[PDB]
């Protein structure tokens, strides 16, 4: 949408506030290094700009020269990275982040992701891309996000909300706005009425029998 | 004449295409960014006694900005009042535009 | 204009480590 | 002479594709994974590369090119005179529109793809693996490192992997939201730390490819079934398909099916048998089908009248002027604006495009702000030829395939929909008075005062 | 010493002393009636010992035919002159000597 | 009737700018298949020293020996090499008149006739001159009129 | 050693591992180029070199082909011209038409190949429109004018690798990747000037000479 | 005195058409090359060579041109490249120490 591939220097966003990752988050890191040649640590960018992001709330500039410090790279090698990848919020988003797929598949499958994104704007009374008043959600399309037999489908943080209604999709928000106090009215993740994964609905056609293990396999080994 | 757009902003960007097409060496021109940083002429001269009257200045404009008018009758006393400068090219203009608009409109689907 | 989440205090975190992250911490190159 | 299709649940590589047993290593034992292989580790790489020959195998990734053939470039000339390591890059991106089946492999059965990076490795001699996860499969991420991290536990792979005394790592990395960097060399460039921008070949991961090193990309789907193609046999694997095409195949059959599912089935399945049998067949019935797309987004349509008879092959939809690609199998009703379906897609690419190279930075948004003309009909005939034409400067002038994944998907609908396409440019002239001008003008734009050149 | 072959036009390379004879050739014989010179100029060629290329173009009305002869000559060298065959070659050779 | 409107006032919306279909499609033409300026045809030209090569062994259209294989490309230097060494002038010396009479041969034993320059016939012929149907001076004046 | 091959039916020697480009300055063959400068690291992104090979389905970028034992180059072939005319089309597609107001005007290799190597018309002519990008501030020396960027990654190579200076880049993707520091800061390098002149075209000028 | 030299290739083209011959222009002198008109500000000259330069296939043609005609006359030799193989796989080569700096493509 308008996510500017530039840095604009805004009071919440400017390389005057100061970063440091949490301890606990000091300890993910070092995880994160054993797995790349030590001289290749700069292969780790994407990993603690993630890790930046979750800590944080958004990939601030402070963030990126926070990881640029840490790898010992130059800070652009780092702002290249964050605005070619779309996962970088490099702008802040609300409490949830509803990300819809609104490619060909998605657009066919189920009712077709046009009422599925016609309810959430529905739902929350704003646009696409900008956020709520009260800061709970942030709204955009997406391309195909690898789940497309259960289609109409979205994601809102890291879950999967599959084999959408543009009913169930309604409920599906409003059960994240009220989870906030309590967690236990958290909605379950994955596809919404009936099927468990990308079965087929009116029955299993295949692999209903009892699965082969070690049986079969020749005397040569 | 020099030409300005329907506001009064000079049409003429300096681009010197003009210049350099000139069978005739009639036309110097320099530039510079102006103090808005706007890219504009500085000096805009015609040796009208160099000048040939061929019209490919006016050809080869981007903009529309340098056209040779209908007016023929110019005779002066000195040659001196046959080197314009860019404040008499564009007072030119000032006063001949509504021909020189006429004559575009008419003449522009030909071009 | 509206708020957002963005973090208030330098040691708290905003978004949580996830499933994936933790499943580093439980990690080792070695047999138990 | 004979049938493809149909073949038995004894006859499966994914079994527990539709979660019947938790993703645990302890059921993954029951499905016979792990059980022998020391075995096949203390079997010489070439029996691997041979085994893996026999089967037939090529790529599921969208190319199809022989994996066995593949995997023996990176044992080179003098592959045991340098120091340095060798990597496999499980290429699990899954970016394709369509595409879902690497999802499934990733959380039902992880192990059957953390042993067959060890038996992919082995083969090619490799040090350790990387695996590439799209970093909006998070859950698949989490439930895949749980499986590599019990591998760890047990001595499965590691330092001493099965205790078979080779010696192999196996490291996830997630991504940030790219569809090219499921390309070969742009996942390459996006493990080192670098935006995912594709390199151009001919230096070759097999010489040169992560961190400079020697080095082989391969789809999940691909390194998911090479252990089981040993311990059931090359000869067992290449029983099913045509003469040149081997083995089974996943399906993620998406779009206007009453029953949305992927399945396992035999490849060289007729593609309506495959719809009609697995899926419950296409919506409204048969005669409601308009036209499927046999691969991913990236294989150009096919209208109904050839998909009755089509083999869903690698060779067959090709002489269909088509591809086998990701094996996602997208339907289309009687009631679907085809072109907004393809139009779509070119909006995809337009935002899927790296940027790196003319052709398809400019080519892929020149053709979406055709396509999206094309959609509501400004524009007018010749021009429908000078998209074939745009798409065809496109087609073999770029560093990736992401060129010709843009490129197709228009060509096949130019190939097939014309009409349509030129039914609604008439209906536009119509409908504004006047033929319309090329670049979506009306008619009447220089009697307007707009400004429209010579021959637009 | 060469001829070359454009698109319709055919010239004759041909050394300074040979002026005369050649030129007398073409005036005079049945198949070469060339009896106008069309004209008659040089280009300079400063990168050429020989600088000046002295060009002479001739007409035959009775074939319908033209003929290019070309020679050379510098600061020094002097040519023949043609007008003894040409009356309408002395202003010509003014010209190039000018 | 003259000059009535004046150019001055002719709508301009009426004349239009116009395109060929090729050179002016959209689709159909890549500017290298009509870049005939840059498929300008190159000066053709014939030096003494492979006048007497044309002489000696022929030509692509009308060889003089069979120059089979190998071998031949041997003789083909030496044509070119003999031109070199010695000119037309001496080439026919030695050869005696009879090669003389076999230049002549190239144009059929008489020396050609220089090509004429209109073609209107189609063929490059000198343009047949005739006293025109009609005399405009009649026979009453000294011009006399030609087609 | 110098291996030999033929470049245009002429044949060539030079040392192995050599761009096939580098093979054609040899042979006195005029190849187009933007990306590539002999100066630089091979980039292979403008597309403007591909030319012909045997045994080679698609054209081959000759700045980034290595020279082989005995390959067969044709750089004037069906195939090179339908590329260069294609590659001069996408080029132009959404570069602006400030011709006239540029700095690089009667000096710009876009022109001059676009001139000798394009058709004579523009096919682009979108109700949509071009691509537009912001300007962006990189210190007192260097004006920008980035609508003109053709990608060529020329100012970025020359900035990192000869000059030393990494704050110059590429952010962003797609037809929306835009050259230009991400934060608006100062190039802070004494060869700064010298991507005024590696600039193809007039997007990176520079401010004390402009329109002068 | 003339210059005889081949131009040098200009820093901001890649064309290479004007360095192919050998080209032979006049030197500026002290005096009278430019001065600025009173009247309007237009450059006026008393050097009538400034506008004149000749074009040579060799270098020695230019040298016989000069002697010939009584110039002055100082050649200097074109700057030759110093040729090196340029690989596309140096982009991406191994290093097993420290990373001397992070290419950017
Ligand atoms: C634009 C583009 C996207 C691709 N995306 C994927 C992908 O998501 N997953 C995948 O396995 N292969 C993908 N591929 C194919 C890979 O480049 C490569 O062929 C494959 O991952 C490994 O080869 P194999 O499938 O023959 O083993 C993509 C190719 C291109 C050009
Ligand atoms: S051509 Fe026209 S616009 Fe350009 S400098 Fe000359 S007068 Fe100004
Ligand atoms: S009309 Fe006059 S000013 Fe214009 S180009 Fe011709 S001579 Fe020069
Ligand atoms: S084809 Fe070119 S622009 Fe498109 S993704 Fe590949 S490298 Fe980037
Ligand atoms: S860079 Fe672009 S705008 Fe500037 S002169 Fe060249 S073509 Fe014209
Ligand atoms: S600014 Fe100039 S040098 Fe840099 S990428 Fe753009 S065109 Fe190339
Ligand atoms: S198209 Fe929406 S997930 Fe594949
Ligand atoms: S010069 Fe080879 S691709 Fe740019």
């Amino acid at each position: 949408s308008d996510t500017l591939m530039v840095h604009r220097n805004t009071p919440e966003n400017n390389p005057d506030i100061p970063f440091k990752f949490t301890p606990e988050n000091e300890k993910i890191i070092e995880q994160i290094l054993k797995r790349y040649p030590p001289q290749y640590k700069k292969a780790a960018v994407m990993p603690l700009l993630d890790l930046g992001q979750r800590q944080h709330g958004f990939c601030s500039i402070s963030v990126m020269n926070e990881v640029a410090r840490i790898l010992e790279m130059p800070p652009m090698r780092v702002y290249e990275v964050a605005s070619f990848y779309t996962m970088y919020n490099r702008t802040p988003v609300g409490k949830f982040h509803v990300q819809a797929c609104t490619t060909t598949p998605c657009q066919l499958g189920g009712c077709g992701s046009d009422a599925i994104v016609k309810a959430i704007k529905e739902h929350l009374g704003i646009n696409q891309g900008e956020t709520t008043p009260d800061g709970l959600f942030t709204f955009i399309e997406v391309e195909c996000l690898g789940a497309c037999v259960n289609a109409p489908m979205v994601q809102i943080n890291d879950d999967y909300y599959e084999d959408l209604t543009p009913e169930t999709i309604k409920q599906v928000l409003t059960a994240l706005k009220e989870s906030v106090n309590d967690v236990s009215k958290a909605p379950k993740p994955g596809p919404q009425s009936g099927r468990q994964s990308c079965e087929n609905s009116a029955g299993l056609t295949s692999l209903t029998s009892e699965p082969w293990g070690p049986e079969k396999t020749r005397p040569d080994l | 004449a020099l030409r300005r757009y329907p506001s009064g902003e000079e049409r003429c960007i300096a681009c010197k295409l003009c210049e350099a097409v000139c069978p005739a060496q009639a036309i110097t021109i320099e530039a510079e960014e102006r103090a808005d940083g706007s890219r504009r002429t500085t000096r805009y001269d015609i040796d009208m006694t160099k000048c040939i009257y061929c019209g490919f200045c006016q050809e080869s404009c981007p903009v529309d900005a340098i056209v040779e008018s209908p007016n023929a009758e110019y005779a002066t006393e000195t040659r001196e009042e046959l080197l314009y400068n860019k404040e008499k090219l564009l007072a030119n203009g000032d006063k001949w535009e509504p021909e020189l608009a006429a004559a575009i409109r008419a003449d522009a689907p030909y071009r | 204009r509206p708020s957002f989440a963005i973090a208030r205090s330098p040691n708290e975190q905003v978004f949580p480590a996830g499933a994936f992250y933790e499943s580093i911490l439980r990690w080792n190159p070695n047999p138990v | 002479v004979r049938t493809y299709g149909g073949l038995k649940d004894q006859d499966r590589i994914f079994q527990n594709l539709y979660g019947r047993y938790p993703p645990d290593l302890k059921h993954a034992k029951k499905m016979g994974d792990w059980y022998k292989t020391k075995e096949i580790l203390l079997k010489g790489h070439d029996w691997i590369i041979g085994e893996i020959k026999a089967s037939g195998l090529r790529g599921r990734g969208g190319a199809g090119f022989p994996s066995g053939l593949k995997w023996s470039f990176m044992n080179f000339k003098d592959w045991d005179k340098d120091n340095k390591p060798r990597y496999l890059v499980v290429n699990a991106d899954e970016g394709e529109p369509g595409t879902c089946k690497d999802r499934e492999i990733m959380r039902k059965d992880p192990h059957k793809l953390v042993e067959g990076c060890l038996v992919a490795g082995r083969a090619m001699n490799a040090t350790a693996a990387y695996i590439y996860i799209r970093g909006e499969f998070y859950q698949e991420a989490a439930i895949l490192q749980n499986a590599i991290n019990e591998a760890y536990a047990e001595g499965l792979i590691g330092k001493n992997a099965c205790g078979s005394g080779y010696d192999f790592d196996v490291y996830i990395h997630r991504g940030a939201g790219a569809y090219v960097c499921g390309e070969e060399t742009s996942l390459i460039e996006s493990l080192e730390g670098k935006p995912g921008k594709p390199r151009l070949k001919p230096p070759f991961p097999a010489a040169v490819g992560l961190f400079g090193c020697p080095s082989t990309v391969a789809n999940v789907e691909t390194v998911s079934v090479a252990p089981t193609i040993c311990r059931r046999g090359g000869a067992w694997f290449a029983s099913f398909g045509r003469e040149r095409n081997h083995g089974t195949k996943l399906f993620c059959i998406s779009g206007h099916v009453n029953n949305p599912c992927t399945v396992e089935e035999e490849m060289s399945i007729p593609m309506r048998e495959l719809i009609e049998k697995h899926c419950g067949g296409v919506r409204g019935g048969w005669d409601n089908l308009l036209a499927v797309i046999p691969g991913g987004s990236s294989t150009p349509i096919l209208p109904k009248h050839i998909c009755d008879d089509q083999l869903m092959d690698f060779d067959a939809l090709k002489d269909s002027q088509s591809g086998l690609g990701t094996a996602a199998v997208i339907v289309m009703d009687k009631s679907t604006d085809v072109v907004r379906a393809i139009s779509r897609l070119s909006h995809f690419y337009r935002h899927e495009s790296c940027g790196q190279c003319t052709p398809c930075r400019e080519g892929s948004k020149w053709t979406d702000q055709i396509m999206k003309r094309f959609e509501k009909g400004m524009g007018r005939p010749r021009e429908i030829d000078m998209l074939q034409e745009l798409t065809k400067q496109v087609e073999g002038h770029t560093i990736c395939a992401l060129g010709e994944a843009f490129a197709w998907p228009i060509q096949g609908l130019i190939r097939h929909f014309r009409p349509e396409l030129e039914a609604r440019m008439k209906k536009f002239a119509e409908e504004t008075g006047g033929q319309a001008l090329a670049g979506g003008w009306t008619h009447d734009s220089r009697q307007k005062g707009r400004l429209v050149s010579p021959g637009m | 010493q060469q001829f070359s072959v454009w698109k319709d036009e055919l010239t004759i390379y041909i050394c300074p002393t040979g002026v005369i004879p050649v030129f007398s050739f073409l005036k005079y014989n049945t198949n070469a009636e060339f009896t106008q010179v069309s004209d008659i100029t040089a280009v300079d060629f400063p990168t050429r010992e020989m600088r000046f290329e002295i060009v002479y173009n001739l007409l035959s009305v009775r074939h319908n035919a033209r003929i290019r002869v070309k020679t050379y000559a510098d600061e020094v060298t002097p040519v023949p002159s043609i007008t003894s065959l040409y009356m309408g070659a002395n202003w010509y050779e003014r010209e190039v000597y000018d | 009737y003259n000059r009535n409107p004046s150019p001055g006032d002719n709508p301009p919306l009426e004349y239009t700018d116009p395109v060929t279909i090729p050179a002016g499609d959209i689709a159909d033409n890549p500017y290298w298949k009509r870049d005939f300026r840059r498929n300008y045809p190159r000066p053709s030209v014939i030096a003494q020293a492979q006048q007497v090569a044309l002489l000696s062994v022929g030509s692509a259209a009308q060889p003089r020996v069979e120059l089979i294989g190998e071998e031949g490309t041997k003789a083909l230097v030496a044509a070119e090499e003999e031109g070199k060494e010695k000119g037309v002038a001496k080439y026919l010396e030695e050869k005696g008149a009879e090669e003389a009479k076999r230049v002549l041969a190239l144009t059929g034993g008489l020396p050609p006739t220089p090509s004429g320059q209109t073609m209107v016939t189609g063929q490059w012929d000198v343009h047949k001159y005739g006293l025109a149907e009609e005399q405009s001076y009649g026979g009453s004046y000294p011009c006399r009129s030609f087609v | 050693a110098e291996v030999e091959l033929t470049i245009d039916g002429k044949k060539v020697s030079i040392e192995a591992g050599s761009a096939l480009i580098q093979a054609c300055e040899k042979a006195g063959v005029v190849v187009p180029r933007y990306c590539y400068h002999e100066k630089l690291a091979i980039a292979g992104n403008c597309r403007m070199c591909l030319v012909e090979v045997e045994r080679s389905p698609k054209p081959v970028a000759s700045c980034a082909w290595p020279v082989q034992a005995g390959m067969v180059v044709k750089t004037n072939s069906p195939l090179t011209h339908k590329a260069r005319e294609g590659v001069m089309e996408f080029l132009l597609a959404n570069h602006p038409l400030d011709c006239p107001i540029c700095d690089q005007g009667g000096e710009c290799d876009l022109q001059d190949q676009s001139m000798r190597y394009g058709a004579d018309r523009g096919r682009f002519h979108e109700i949509g429109g071009k691509r537009a990008v912001e300007d962006k501030n990189i210190g007192p020396l260097i004006k920008t004018s980035m609508n003109r960027c053709i990608h060529c990654t020329r100012c970025v190579r020359f900035m990192n690798d000869i000059a030393g200076a990494p704050e110059l880049g590429s952010t962003g993707r797609g037809n929306d990747l835009q050259i230009g520091t991400y934060l608006e800061k100062n190039l802070d390098s004494e060869l700064s000037g010298n991507v005024i002149d590696l600039c193809p075209v007039g997007a990176l000028t520079s401010k004390p000479y402009a329109f002068r | 005195t003339v210059r005889i030299y081949k131009p040098a290739k200009p820093a901001t083209q890649s064309g290479e058409k004007n360095t192919q011959l050998w080209r032979m222009d006049w030197d500026v002198l002290g005096k009278g090359h430019r001065w600025e008109n009173p009247l309007m500000g237009w450059q006026s000259s008393a050097d009538f060579m400034q506008g004149t330069h000749l074009t040579f296939k060799t270098k020695e043609d230019a040298i016989a041109f000069a002697e010939k005609q009584g110039y002055e006359y100082f050649v200097q030799e074109p700057n030759e490249r110093h040729f090196r193989p340029k690989a596309y796989a140096n982009n991406f080569l191994y290093s097993p120490g420290k990373l001397k700096h992070i290419r950017t493509k």
